[PDB]
């Protein structure tokens, strides 16, 4: 599959990212820091192998 | 020559007061927030993986 040179996608794959996902677009882009934890246990995904 | 040391001692104590209260979560977290942030600016800047 997909190859990437890891130093950017902020110029090389804003066809990806959470920011991007915001559609907040273009920047190396900070995360201030800033808060509270998570995890799950679960997925609820369709069925990965489904078909 | 004599007097100093004693004068020194207490300082440390002072210090001792302070860090001591500096430990406290609500403190510490604060640090936390900081560090991250400190780092954040830093991140562009920083380059060396000096260990």
């Amino acid at each position: 599959g997909f190859n990437l040179k890891v130093k950017d996608l902020n110029g090389s794959a804003r066809g990806l990212t959470q920011a991007f996902a915001i559609g907040e677009l273009k920047n190396q882009l900070s995360v201030g820091a800033l808060q509270l934890p998570l995890q799950f246990t679960r997925t609820f995904s369709a069925s990965m192998t489904s078909e | 020559l004599a007097i100093d040391g004693r004068r020194m001692q207490n300082a440390v104590t002072l210090l001792r007061k302070i860090e001591m209260i500096g430990t406290t979560g609500i403190g510490a977290s604060a640090v936390h927030l900081a560090q991250s942030r400190i780092v954040d600016q830093m991140a562009g800047r920083g380059l060396i993986d000096d260990s």
